[PDB]
RNA sequence: UUAUUAUAUUUAUUCAUUUAAGUCAACAAUAUCUAUUUACUGUUUUUGACAACAUGAUAAGGAUUAUAAAUGGUAUUGCAAAUUUUAUAAUCAAAACUAAUUUAUUAUAUUAAAUUAGCAUGUUUAGAUAAAACAAUAAAUUUAGAAGGUAUUGUUGCC
């Protein structure tokens, strides 16, 4: 709140310096930490545990920050509007981050980074196929043993590679 | 008619660069390619991925059922693939108010450091 | 163990203390080349499996030239005595012809027989049973992780007829296929299928797995090509643990400590003063070895790798004072 | 060499109180990681604001 | 100026070969409206898309009783071109109209379709001096 | 101040012919 | 050599002159040492010239010894001689460094850029891909391709 | 209170000369969530998506 | 250019419009196009005044 | 103050040579438009020198062998179909990927303008003697 | 300057080949430096962003918070939201948990409770024995 | 046991604080910048050297000591 | 349309010049400069040009030796050893009161490039060919290097008499 | 490689949970912002000049959106526009007017 | 050339931009005791700041007053306060060079959104010529202190 006591104080811009001074300032930081939130409720159910601010930590990711949701309502200047437009899109987010209350399914995935397959996993993708390729090798050396009677380089696509020419 | 032969020249608003190719049918990964063109009788066509969803591309949530391209690994693919370059004059939503770097237009003089409680 | 310590030389002391004792010692001596190199071609004999002959003909001809002692009176027990031999090619009847055989020959010719060697000079490994072989690959760590070969992309296989309605993007934008798993890479299948094929206590792994990556701090724009001291070196930029990502032990090498350290710098000056390529008749400017020594630990940690450059670095040591102070004590003493 | 007598003349004056303080790799020096180096330079940077000063406390 | 080349040579100074930032010198000389670059023939100098709309001036707001000229910004369609009647661009000296209408005119703007820089030079509107760096020129020989 | 004191024999005078551009 | 383009010679003291700026850069002493070291060949002009720089880097901040007046005038010339031993020691390192990296790059095959002469690989300037008709002194017309002078195979 | 804040609301007449003020006041506030007004219900059936995310969606 | 340049084809190209000579293998005058270009849709089809 | 000194009149009857010259000129602008236009198309249609430089590696190794295998065999008839320039055949020989990242990093290339040589361009003062008739950012040949 | 050497390459961008009529020749973008400034910002915060997803060794994967490892069974703040979460402070476990992968192999449970023969996905880990003698212990 | 200096060159463009304690198990180490002194000044000597001074002039030894520079 | 068969005043304006003069101001006529490249004198052209010695060249060489050292082709070798030895001896001390000629005073302005192009002529008639001042050839003593090949000593069997 | 990024709904799942897309499909419901459905994913380049330690000028926030062709004729860049009502632009509209005495009240008042 | 102190010293050079006029005065609408004030009408005699002459006024430019925190000047550079006595010349969108008083990007990768630059390839080559001593690194081929003017704000002086 920023009223002017200089030479923008009395005359003919008294207003519109002033209106300035408040549209400029429309914002109100709406704060609450969430460890306050996990109280009982008047229908006995806890309010909010681990499964649920969780949910409300994602729901908005850059805005709460160091456990405290802080909410910065600068929709309109009238500034106690913002103030109920801004408590307005407050009880919506704890009205979805209470979902979590339901069931497991509300319930937010955890993320979990998994590495690629391990080296020691991803050996086994050399032994992969004995049977097979030792067959379908054993009779491919022999067309390759007469391929090479008629040109010189044969190709995979000679062996084995289908390339689809036509 | 005939854009889906014009690649480039039709680059609507909405549209973004870099273009997004289609997809190869199903090389998600090597097993996945290799039991396709290579190995056909192999018989695990794809490797098990996991029951529960894998969004490669962490940490930007992109939405579902739309062909993906994560990000080129490799420079090669990087330099060559058709990216524009910064020709005409900058423009931001927020800062194009104050014009240029050397004209920092301030409404209202406030020490830079002045936090909004 | 840390990058750039004593990776490798363990490895080259450990073939040396091989054919030395004349076991078949098979040696990979840049492994960066397999993985990591000119170009990746398909098997031909074998499906799905890749080969790269860059290195491959040059590992058949080292195999040939560094074993060919042994690899004569070694003879072959399972492989054709039918391979397609050109006009003045002998049979082989030891596995030393048929490594000759790969490499000997008018390329690309190579190619195609290259891929059928390394595919049978493995057979001939993997049979014996009695004859103690050992194998070293200098770089384990490239063998078990993806290599930058990238699958074609299918359209390579389509014989495209033209361009307007190929509805293809090959020509357009580059787009990146899965990185060929070095286990496909047939030679590699070669040692990956004797790691866990048991019953094999005749062949013996003393691998080392090298870190020579690309060093990434959390931001790095272009390099100065002007100098750039890792424009040859490895992009990786993948962490590796040997536990989860090899079957051998871990044998954990560390920088010198300062005992070994210093019987090594005191010959990596000493005898290199003595060879001419030191100082020699300047040797007055340049300071003492305490100096010298104590100044490197500093800036070195005592890691080997870094004490060489290092070590070429005594060069422009600016701000010693110690000769400019002690010549100044000896004229006092005249 | 905290606790030795560089002194020529008050070679009786003592050595800082905690000559004998453990060294440990944890603590000293500040030798950290690169990547999580930016996640706490960031983070600092945006939660400027969010400080809760209307409080219970004493 | 030096020349008052029009009424707003009295006012402004030339402050020396004054570097203005880029995009934001003052008069919008568009010298480079019609260099031919033939690859880019339908990017060089026209809407960076081709889904906008055309601009205001190809239309009629209101009842008008004329435009002497419409203005050089209006993209020149075939409707244009197949009307055939007295199109106006304003140029120096006094006007430039389409008297011989093609259709490779058709999509693009007339800032792209006028030459600006009229090659054909005038010995009449320079003085003795103006005229004699000409001379030395090559431009204006003798 | 003299540094990289050394004692081989002297030079002859005149060891460069002259430019290629004179007075 | 990934320089191709033409190029600008400069003579040696005039870059002999900018000591620890380009000329006794200590990276790039340090990168024709190794070179040398490799190679070897013995860095005994490296390291001669080494100490020059390294001696006149500690001491560029200090005055000029006092000019006190002596008719004699040995002093102004053992001032002169020194120097232009100083600069001839640097000469004989500045084209030897020249020498061996053209010679270098003969071994390595990497084609030097435009107007560079290897002593046996090319024996005049080599010029390739170039922006003139012409080789830019030998006034020959350049073939195109860029005309190789070493073997194909590695 | 209210009658102290209305003393600060007041400095600006006698400030030194040529210096404005500006105040911050941060005072809790007592919100009520009600659970009538918001119902913290199940999931529509019909999941919404981005479809429903353009441009102008707002409106 | 910048990416499809090698699509374009002949094919592409209106050659009727203009004439060629074969000596000079450029194009040395062009034909009027406002009276014989016959196009059914003026304004567009879904265009109804 | 250089009192600002007027210009004398545009001079009698200069605007009945300016209605002229714009519009022939004009007229003029179709012709180097429809000739550029051409060559830049019948450019595209034609084959280029190869893009590569092969004095660097990996294009010095002998036709017979190395990156010149997938260029004769798994791409060849690609290579040809895309008609050798300098854009496409970067773009199509790093999907390949079969030789990695060697591409930008090892392979060197040719400069833009020895670039759009067309096939058999065997003199190298052709590079620079392009036609000047056509208005083309030299793409065109 | 623009010796095309210069920032891999990607300089042939920002380069008027030859004696240009700096009149008439020469895009003017390439003139003006925070144009060309900030086009450099771009490819070289693509280098970054190329080693930052090089290193992609981990797969993100997302799991139902009932059956994750025990490491993130607690809130986890989103990152650049809060003071670094060292893991577990009493387990001696001082590692950023955005920096904490978990092995496949390790997690075939509930990802591939569909595995059948649970081994199908992947073989188990094999742990090193670091207690046993080996060549480390001099036996 | 901590020590804290400044050091300003350049006017203001470069300034470095030096946390210095004695390490006692004499396997101390100098850090800057969450790196070993190599990787922060990329392994050149006629720079680590120059950080190196300040110890062997007072004539101690730096193994003893820990310094981290901010 | 129709191109008019004969242009009015499209050709019929002032013709435009050429530029003739290949440099600065159009008037620098070709004329051999001083950057001219003697490749007769020496090894290396004089001037020599700018060689810049990168990091990728060193660590292919270091590969490169890996050859010669045990393929035994230590002739590519013995040209190096022999180059060194001739252009690396003692620069002999310049007798007093000797130096090179620099720029004579007032002849022309301090501005004037007339300063730099008579050094790079001076110093172009100073190829090493004429660097008399250093000594080399065969009647140098080489105390520093060995003299015959087979005494560096990769023929250290034959060393061994 | 290019794929097609897998939504598997919640429910099907062994053990049910809401998918993070959910959490930022209801998020963009409460804060009404916009989802592109043409957002590449290649395209994740922060602002490196001012989000990193390191660098000179470190605002911790990406001040610049490093996509090139980013203009103000955009649709996505209009929605996010500051409309020029009340700012600098009011303030030089009635501060900087000829007579500087005339904003604070008419002349021909205060001569009265 | 008189008995705490250094010029010899690289790094550069092709650069241009401006449009199509309009000042002869002031006027609460909500929540304070009521005014239609709702829609407060009265007809016309001058020529400076201009397209023109019209006094003042702050700059560019180095050459001989720091050893324990400083390298840019006043004589004057377009729009300024007493000389008036032809005359609207002002930015608005879409717009045409002749101009002394200017870093333009030179060959791994190159146009993404208010409209933004296609010909000049020719040995980083004529003559002219540009700017440093400051958190960097060049410390000497060398300095107060004697000198004349036909001019008389003085050599672009006069004769």
């Amino acid at each position: 709140e920023q009223y002017d006591n200089l030479q923008y104080k009395r005359y003919d811009w008294q207003g519109w310096y002033q209106r300035m001074v408040d549209v400029h300032n429309r914002n109100v930081s709406i704060k609450c930490r969430l460890d306050d939130l996990k109280r009982l409720d008047a229908y006995g159910n806890p309010f909010v545990e681990m499964q649920t601010e969780r949910r409300l930590r994602i729901l908005a990711d850059h805005r709460v920050g160091m456990g405290v949701l802080k909410l910065d309502s600068d929709k309109y200047e009238d500034q106690h509007d913002n103030i109920t437009y801004g408590s307005t899109k407050l009880s919506e987010l704890l009205a979805d981050a209470r979902k979590a209350q339901l069931g497991k399914e509300y319930w937010p995935s955890v993320e979990v980074k998994v590495r690629r397959p391990s080296g020691q996993s991803k050996a086994y993708y050399s032994v992969l196929d004995d049977a097979r390729i030792e067959s379908k090798s054993k009779e491919l050396y022999a067309k390759y043993r007469e391929a090479k009677k008629r040109s010189l380089f044969v190709t995979p696509m000679d062996l084995w590679l289908d390339v689809k020419g036509m | 008619a005939n854009a889906h032969k014009f690649p480039h020249e039709y680059h609507t608003p909405t549209s973004r660069f870099p273009t997004t190719p289609q997809q190869s049918p199903a090389s998600d990964n090597w097993i996945a390619y290799t039991a396709k063109y290579l190995d056909k009788q192999l018989a695990l066509q794809d490797e098990p991925a996991t029951v529960y969803n894998v969004n490669k591309l962490w940490p930007m949530q992109q939405v579902p059922g739309k062909v993906d391209q994560t990000p080129f690994e490799e420079d090669q693919t990087w330099l060559m693939h058709p990216i524009p370059v910064h020709q005409m004059q900058q423009h931001h939503p927020e800062k194009d108010l104050q014009d240029l770097p050397f004209v920092n237009h301030e409404q209202f003089p406030r020490s830079l450091e002045w936090t909004a409680p | 163990g840390p990058t750039g310590c004593g990776k490798s030389a363990l490895l080259c002391q450990a073939v040396h203390y091989a054919r030395s004792r004349d076991i078949i010692t098979l040696y990979i001596a840049n492994a960066k080349a397999w993985t990591h190199g000119e170009w990746c071609w398909p098997s031909t004999i074998l499906p799905g499996f890749f080969d790269a002959p860059d290195a491959a003909r040059e590992f058949l001809r080292t195999v040939a030239e560094a074993n060919g002692s042994l690899l004569q009176a070694w003879e072959l027990r399972v492989t054709p005595q039918d391979l397609p031999l050109e006009q003045g090619e002998k049979q082989p009847r030891s596995l030393y012809d048929l490594c000759e055989w790969g490499h000997r020959a008018v390329a690309p010719a190579s190619i195609d027989r290259q891929s059928v060697c390394i595919k049978f000079f493995f057979d001939e490994i993997r049979a014996e049973k009695t004859k103690p072989i050992i194998i070293a690959v200098d770089g384990w760590n490239l063998f078990s992780h993806e290599t930058h070969f990238r699958y074609p992309h299918p359209d390579f296989l389509r014989t495209l007829t033209t361009l307007n309605d190929g509805l293809t993007d090959v020509d357009l934008y580059p787009q990146e296929l899965p990185r060929i798993p070095a286990s496909r890479l047939s030679f590699v299948r070669g040692l990956n299928k004797l790691i866990l094929s048991k019953q094999d206590p005749n062949k013996f792994f003393i691998t080392c797995t090298t870190r020579d990556f690309k060093p990434f701090d959390g931001v790095s724009g272009f390099a100065d090509v002007e100098n750039d001291r890792f424009k040859n070196s490895l992009d990786e930029y993948a962490p590796y643990d040997p536990e989860k990502d090899s079957f051998f032990h871990p044998m954990q090498v560390e920088n010198f400590t300062e005992y070994e350290y210093r019987a090594f710098l005191r010959f990596a000056i000493n005898s290199g003063e003595l060879a001419g390529l030191g100082w020699g008749p300047m040797w007055h400017y340049s300071s003492d070895f305490e100096r010298k020594l104590y100044k490197i630990d500093f800036m070195s940690d005592r890691n080997p790798q870094r004490v060489v450059d290092h070590y070429h670095q005594e060069l422009v040591w600016r701000y010693e004072y110690k000769r400019t102070r002690q010549k100044q004590y000896l004229l006092a003493r005249r | 060499p905290l606790e030795v007598q560089r002194d020529v003349g008050r070679l009786e004056e003592p050595l800082p109180c905690a000559g004998k303080i453990p060294a440990e790799r944890s603590t000293f020096p500040f030798r950290w990681n690169t990547e999580d180096w930016y996640e706490y330079e960031v983070a600092k940077a945006r939660n400027k604001r969010f400080v809760f000063e209307n409080t219970n406390d004493n | 100026l030096k020349i008052a080349k029009s009424t707003f040579g009295f006012y402004l100074a030339r402050r020396g070969q004054r570097k203005f930032p880029f995009h934001r010198r003052p008069h919008i000389k568009n010298t480079q409206a019609m260099n031919l670059n033939a690859p880019y023939f339908w990017s060089y100098m026209t809407a960076k898309s081709q889904s906008f709309f055309l601009p205001e001036e190809n239309y009629i707001t209101g009842d008008w009783t004329g435009k002497f000229f419409v203005s050089k910004r209006q993209v020149y369609t075939l409707q244009h071109a197949t009307s055939g009647g007295k199109v106006r661009v304003k140029s120096f000296p006094s006007v430039f109209e389409l008297n011989s209408p093609s259709r490779w005119n058709v999509g693009k703007e007339m800032n792209t379709l006028t030459k600006p820089r009229m090659d054909l030079i005038d010995d009449q509107m320079l003085t003795k001096k103006q005229r004699l760096d000409y001379v030395k020129a090559g431009l204006l020989p003798k | 101040a003299p540094s990289y004191r050394a004692d081989v024999e002297r030079s002859i005078k005149k060891p460069t012919v002259p430019g290629l551009m004179s007075t | 050599n990934t320089y191709l383009t033409r190029s600008v010679a400069t003579p040696p003291i005039s870059v002999i002159r900018t000591g620890p700026k380009w000329w006794a850069e200590p990276e790039r002493m340090v990168k024709h040492k190794v070179m040398y070291f490799t190679m070897g060949i013995d860095q005994l002009p490296l390291r001669r010239t080494a100490v020059i720089q390294k001696d006149l880097k500690r001491f560029h901040m200090c005055k000029p010894p006092p000019r006190v007046g002596d008719a004699t005038g040995y002093k102004r010339s053992r001032g002169a001689q020194l120097t232009t031993w100083y600069r001839r020691i640097q000469y004989q390192e500045y084209h030897l460094q020249h020498l061996f990296v053209r010679h270098m790059w003969g071994l390595l095959r990497m084609y030097p850029g435009n107007t560079t002469k290897i002593q046996g690989k090319a024996d005049d300037g080599y010029v390739g891909y170039d922006s003139v008709h012409f080789h830019r002194y030998n006034r020959s017309p350049l073939p195109f391709p860029a005309r190789e002078i070493y073997e194909r195979r590695k | 209170s209210t009658e102290f804040e209305q003393r600060m609301y007041g400095i600006r007449h006698w400030l030194h000369r040529q210096t404005s003020c500006e105040f911050h006041t941060t005072y809790r506030r007592n919100v009520v969530h009600d659970s009538a007004v918001f119902p913290t219900e199940h999931d529509p059936e019909t999941k919404p998506s981005h479809e429903h995310h353009r441009l102008f969606s707002f409106a | 250019p910048e990416v499809a340049m090698h699509r374009n084809s002949a094919g592409l190209l209106p050659s009727h419009m203009w004439e060629m000579d074969k000596k000079t293998g450029k194009v040395r005058a062009v034909k009027d196009s406002v009276r014989d270009y016959q196009t059914k849709i003026p304004v567009p089809k879904w265009v109804q005044l | 103050w250089a009192k600002p000194k007027k210009r004398p009149k545009v001079g009698p009857g200069f605007h009945e040579k300016a209605q002229k010259w714009r519009d022939e000129y004009l007229l003029d602008r179709h012709r180097v438009l429809a000739d550029s236009l051409r060559a830049y198309v019948d450019f595209s249609s034609t084959k280029r020198v190869e893009p590569w430089d092969t004095r660097f590696a990996p294009f010095d190794r002998v036709e017979k062998d190395g990156v010149y295998i997938l260029t004769r065999y798994l791409m060849d008839d690609k290579l040809q179909l895309c008609n050798y320039h300098h854009r496409p055949v970067k773009r199509m020989l790093c999907n390949v990927g079969l030789m990695g990242p060697q591409v930008t990093t090892t392979a060197r290339w040719k400069p833009y303008r020895f670039a759009t040589n067309p096939a058999n361009t065997t003199r190298a003062e052709r590079t620079f003697t392009k036609d000047k008739t056509v208005f083309t950012g030299y793409h065109h040949d | 300057m623009h010796d095309a050497n210069r920032f891999g390459g990607r300089t042939a961008y920002l380069r008027e080949i030859g004696p240009i009529d700096h009149k008439k020749k020469g895009r003017l973008f390439k003139r003006d430096l925070p144009t060309l400034q900030f086009n450099v910002d771009v490819w070289c915060a693509q280098q970054t962003l190329r080693k930052q997803w090089k290193g992609r060794d981990w797969d993100v994967v997302e799991m139902p918070f009932e059956m994750a490892p025990k490491e993130l069974q607690r809130v986890v703040p989103e990152k650049y939201t809060d003071v670094p979460i060292m893991t577990d402070p009493a387990r001696h476990d001082y590692m950023n948990i955005r920096r904490k992968v978990f092995d496949r192999e390790d997690m075939q449970d509930a990802l591939f409770a569909s595995g059948g023969a649970g081994q199908s996905p992947y073989p188990a880990i094999q742990r090193v024995d670091k207690a046993a003698m080996t060549l480390d212990k001099y036996l | 046991g901590i020590a804290v200096g400044h050091g300003r060159a350049d006017g203001q463009k470069y300034m470095f604080t030096a946390l210095i304690r004695e390490n006692r198990d004499h396997n101390g180490s100098v850090t800057l910048l969450g790196k070993p002194l190599s990787v922060a000044f990329d392994d050149k000597s006629w720079l680590m050297e120059m950080v190196l001074m300040p110890f062997d002039e007072a004539k101690l030894d730096f193994r003893d000591f820990d310094v981290n520079l901010i | 349309t129709a191109t008019p068969e004969k242009f009015s005043i499209l050709g019929t304006t002032h013709p435009k010049p050429k530029r003739n003069g290949m440099g600065r101001n159009n008037k620098m006529r070709s004329k051999p400069s001083d950057n001219v490249a003697w490749y007769d004198k020496g090894p290396v052209e004089w001037l020599p040009r700018p060689v810049r010695l990168t990091y990728d060249q060193l660590d292919q060489l270091r590969d490169w030796m890996m050859r010669e050292t045990i393929a035994g082709r230590t002739e590519e070798f013995n040209k190096i050893r022999h180059l060194h030895r001739e252009w690396s001896q003692h620069p002999l001390m310049p007798v007093l009161g000797d130096v090179e000629p620099k720029f004579p005073l007032n002849l022309y302005k301090q501005n004037h490039r007339a300063k730099r192009r008579f050094l790079v002529r001076w110093h172009k008639a100073n190829s090493p060919t004429y660097w008399m001042w250093m000594p080399r050839g065969p009647a140098v003593a080489t105390p520093l290097h060995r003299s015959s090949p087979s005494q560096f000593p990769e023929h250290w069997k034959s060393l061994a008499r | 490689g290019v794929h097609k990024v897998g939504y598997t709904h919640p429910h099907h799942l062994p053990v049910p949970c809401a998918q993070r897309w959910d959490l930022r499909l209801a998020r963009a419901r409460i804060f009404q912002e916009y989802i592109e459905e043409k957002a590449p994913g290649a395209w994740q380049l922060e602002d490196e000049r001012h989000m990193s330690p390191e660098f000179n000028t470190f605002t911790g926030y990406p001040m610049r959106n490093l996509r090139p062709g980013y203009g103000q004729n955009l649709p996505e860049f209009i929605m996010k526009k500051r409309l020029p009502n009340n700012t600098h632009y009011e303030l030089f509209a009635r501060r900087d007017i000829p007579n500087e005495d005339n904003a604070m009240y008419g002349k021909l008042l205060y001569d009265m």
